[PDB]
RNA sequence: GGUGAAAUUCUUGGAUUUAUUGAAGACUAACUACUGCGAAAGCAUUUGCCAAGGACGUUUUCAUUAAUCAAGAACGAAAGUUAGGGGAUCGAAGAUGAUCAGAUACCGUCGUAGUCUUAACCAUAAACUAUGCCGACUAGGGAUCGGGUGGUGUUUAUGACCCACUCGGCACCUUACGAGAAAUCAAAGUCUUUGGGUUCUGGGGGGAGUAUGGUCGCAAGGCUGAAACUUAAAGGAAUUG
């Protein structure tokens, strides 16, 4: 019988400035009171949003990104990168029978003192004037392309600190890098990352964090 | 402009219900169910009950001051039937009918790399 | 690889076995390409690589231990170190780093 | 001409009838 | 006696591959025995896409879909799926229509 | 200090109060499991050989 | 020649103490009296002095393994998970 | 068809088949002339080659082996022997 | 919670749901097929190490070194046994509320052995490549796995694909001239116009895979293995109500 709709308070999240337009919603958290209020104790609320309307795009329901809140100030709390993922629509649209499926996964230590895991998904297709039904591979080409993909995806990282790595990711440069890196086997192919996730964020880094403020 | 919430519509057999919460996910808003409407224990997942729960939830959201939602449809998942319950469509339709903006719809029914064998034994439910 | 490589070495070139002979060769300066085991004691390891630095040779840390090193050399006993004092028919000491 | 499909299931899958004076009273 | 050429299922020099469970009764069966039916229609009722469009922006944005494949068992397959004609001569049918 | 170890770690002769110089899990073949942490009001949850 | 058929080491106890007991004792007494090998000796030389105390008589030291075995499955698993967690903390 | 000149069946019918199934089995390999680009020596070599062949004096490379036929890899000299 | 209907059960001591974080052991979805490998049983996450192996190419090498087998050995699903470890889920026992009257039926919940692994043991068992082993032959058509050969080849001058041939293999459709009791079979054919070579099985059904003996196993049972006495039929394919 508390009726906490009047008790709670409105906050606005704020995405960092390694992005486009960064005002990305609001939250009803708790009452900002005395006696150890939780407004200055949450520090970890994570939000799932779409890169498309983050940038103003209008035709990408996939590649959702998630962000954790780091600090609070002025009833307007700034976030930071936590990870990214794809939607199950596009993945299970891409997947079908009479073709194969390539997957790779690296656990890489970047320039700044973070480690994070990155995935890489791929499929196969058929050249023009084709007769074959299925177009499967030879199971050694698979190991080769897995090797070169893992090499490229640990080459981009350890170098390309997370803040600019996101900015290079959101235009999807790595996919069209692979497409023309292994053009010898396939001039065009449908590659995606499909997953990134952090493990061992070491320290708050208030300095660079407030440098990338928005 | 339009303040968001997440609906978290979870539909199964002999129940379905909506759990509106903030974008973060740790501060709920008016968890309501269709099982609260009719105490028959046989129509707990009905379209009429789901629509009543939807009207109640949209009433709570409008009275609080929410205007937009992201719907997330859930089933039992894992090893279970994996299908969306029948009342979820009526629930989301009443949500649209209640004058609430809706965006970024997806399914979040969990799916494994398989393990933890199903019940029913080898022969299954021999009805 | 390394195993058939030093097999070719024991076939063609000249080697010597054991810590004492290896140290004598390093001191004489008639040595190069010291291979050490993995399970060797750290004291012996450290003084060996120190002499190796003084003599300007190349140290190789055999990823295996002792018995497998002996088998790779072809001998039927444990051997902790080898010193390749000649590889006149080989591409070992130049290719390995 | 194989005949191995008559070689898994329907004669013995617990060999205590082969070790029958062990557990069954 | 002799009902079917491929008696149970699609097993040509494989011995034994792997089992799966039925969706209805969860009976453990082999993989390719009865039917593995597709399920891709939509997440959409009696359409109401007009309702979704007026209650959305950049209207509906995805046309999102469900994707699954479900392994039936014949104890449940003919009981749920109704094909209404299983003759002798039409035992060798391959086109659903 | 069992506040400066990760979860699921396996230890022994753990102190029950800081300073007792060893109380728990010091019999032959016995250990003690770290379940959880609680950095505020600093504590740790821990599982003993008796469950 | 091969003297005993089944009892092996447990023939000293003789006809007594049951048989299900003096086969378990056999299982453990072969282990506690067997020799094993330390990598930092290289050779099969280690031997038990007492319960929990084993001694590499080449490499000339002692280790604190199990009672009747130089190592246990639980010990190996905790070694593996510590190798895991240390690597995780440092990376 | 089923009746032909088994004294000497046709060329297109006796060439397309495998080597063992012929009326008289014979080879599909040969030798060829090859010139070291570095040296002057125009030596002979097997067609379906094996482990690395190189020149006698200016030994750099002539032909690399494969599953079937080998490969000179640059256009030097391959006619006959 | 779970059902066609229920209850048994949990919960305002805050259940159910929701967000993050962690542990446990288990498994490896979708890709997964008229796909592949293996002597069988069987084998789907990544990488690395260890050895292994078929097919293809060959104008390399040995020159009958070979085909099949008693006996004697290797391997041998799951369920079980011994001792330990582990034990997340499912769950032979077992406890529980309800339906066709009851349920010791089916069903809902819980749950011991087990389900995982370590070193051994058991080894006959509804395990058909839809048919012991090795060798010659006899119709057509297509698809496809691994090679090998060539191209106005097509595609940024082999790079990736197509066309044609060929060896080996898993299978599919038709037709059987031949065979078969028929189902049906490219082997179950080339068999009374009866003979390429080799190993093992059965003479009506029950009694009976039971007695008795041997032998094996951690075990009056594995493997081997009768009779007395019996009825007149059992049995297989196919037609018709
Ligand atoms: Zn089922
Ligand atoms: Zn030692």
């Amino acid at each position: 019988v508390v009726d906490p709709f009047t008790r709670k308070e409105w906050f606005d999240i704020k995405a960092p400035s390694t992005f486009e337009n960064r005002n990305v919603g609001k939250t009803l958290v708790n009452k900002s009171t005395g006696l150890k209020s939780a407004s200055d104790a949450l520090k970890g609320r994570v939000v799932e949003v779409c890169l498309a309307d983050l940038q103003g795009s209008e035709d990408h329901s996939f590649r959702k990104i998630k962000l954790r809140v780091d600090e609070v100030q002025g009833k307007n709390l700034l976030t930071n990168f936590h990870g990214m993922d794809f939607t199950t629509d596009k993945l299970r649209s891409m997947v079908r029978k009479w073709q194969t499926l390539i997957e790779a996964n690296v656990t890489v230590k970047t320039s700044d003192d973070y480690v994070l895991r990155i995935f890489a998904i791929a499929f196969t297709r058929k050249q023009a004037n084709q007769v074959k039904r299925h177009s499967y591979a030879q199971s050694s080409h698979i190991r080769a392309i897995r090797k070169v993909i893992s090499e490229i995806l640990t080459k981009e990282v350890q170098g390309s600190t997370l803040a600019q790595l996101t900015s290079k990711l959101i235009p999807e440069v790595i996919n069209k890098e692979i497409e023309n890196a292994t053009k010898d086997i396939f001039p065009l192919q449908n590659i995606h990352v499909r997953k990134v996730k952090l493990l061992k964020q070491p320290k708050f880094d208030v300095g660079a964090l407030m440098a990338l403020h928005g | 402009s339009q303040v968001f919430g997440v609906a978290r519509i979870y539909a199964s057999f002999n129940d379905t219900f909506v759990h509106v919460t903030d974008l973060s996910g740790k501060e709920t808003i008016a968890r309501v169910t269709g099982g609260m409407k009719v105490k028959a224990d046989r129509d707990e997942s009905s379209p009429y009950a789901a629509m009543l729960a939807a009207q109640d939830v949209a009433a709570k959201c409008k009275e609080v001051g929410i205007t937009a939602v992201h719907v997330k449809i859930r089933a039992t998942g894992g090893t279970r039937t994996k299908t969306p319950g029948p009342g979820g469509q009526a629930a989301l339709r009443a949500l649209a009918r209640s004058g609430l903006r809706i965006g970024r719809i997806e399914d979040v029914t969990p799916v494994p790399s398989d393990s933890t064998r199903k019940k029913g034994g080898r022969r299954g439910r021999r009805l | 690889s390394i195993n058939q490589k030093l097999a070719l070495v024991i076939k063609s070139g000249k080697y010597t076995l054991g810590y004492k002979s290896t140290v004598k060769s390093l001191r004489q300066g008639k040595s190069k390409l010291i291979i050490i085991a993995a399970n060797t004691p750290v004291l012996r390891k450290s003084e060996l690589e120190y002499y190796a630095m003084l003599s300007k040779t190349k140290v190789y840390y055999f990823q295996g231990g002792n018995n497998e090193l002996g088998t790779a050399v072809g001998k039927l006993f444990r051997v902790g170190v080898v010193s390749i004092l000649e590889a006149g028919d080989s591409d070992i000491l130049t290719t390995l780093a | 001409m194989r005949a191995k499909w008559r070689k898994k299931r329907t004669r013995r899958l617990k060999r205590k009838r082969r070790k029958v004076r062990a557990r069954s009273k | 006696p002799k009902k079917r050429a491929s008696n149970g299922r699609n097993k040509k020099g494989r011995g034994h591959v792997k089992p799966v469970r039925c969706v209805n009764c969860s009976k453990s069966i082999p993989k390719d025995k009865a039917i593995k039916r597709m399920a891709i229609r939509n997440i959409v009722e009696a359409a109401a896409v007009r309702d979704l469009s007026e209650a959305s922006v950049y209207p509906e944005y995805a046309l999102p879909k469900t994707y699954n494949k479900l392994h039936y068992c014949v104890s449940c397959a003919i009981h749920a799926r109704i094909v209404r004609v299983r003759s002798r001569e039409d035992r060798k049918n391959r086109a659903p229509p | 200090p069992l506040g400066s170890v990760p979860e699921g770690t396996i230890v022994s002769n753990v102190e029950e109060k800081p300073g007792d110089r060893g109380a728990l899990a010091r019999a032959s073949g016995n250990y003690v499991i770290i379940i959880g942490h609680n950095p505020d009001e600093n504590k740790t949850r821990v599982r003993l050989p008796s469950g | 020649a091969k003297r005993t058929k089944k009892v092996g080491i447990t023939g000293k106890y003789g006809v007594r103490y049951g048989s299900s007991l003096r086969r378990q004792v056999k299982k453990l007494e072969i282990q506690q009296h067997a020799r094993y090998d330390c990598s930092f000796c290289g050779k099969k030389t280690v031997k038990r002095g007492a319960a929990g105390i084993w001694t590499c008589s080449c490499c000339k030291k002692t280790v604190a393994g199990g009672a009747y075995t130089v190592s246990t499955a639980a010990a190996a698993t905790v070694r593996s998970t510590i190798r895991r967690l240390r690597e995780m903390v440092e990376a | 068809v089923l009746v032909q000149d088994l004294l000497h069946p046709t060329a297109a019918s006796e060439a397309r088949k495998h080597k063992l199934k012929t009326l008289v089995q014979g080879p599909r390999s040969y030798f060829l002339d090859v010139k070291c680009p570095g040296c002057l020596n125009i030596t002979t070599v097997f067609s379906h080659a094996q482990t690395a062949v190189t020149c006698e004096s200016c030994s750099t490379i002539l032909c690399t082996p494969t599953g079937g036929k080998a490969k000179l890899s640059e256009g030097t000299s391959f006619r006959r022997k």
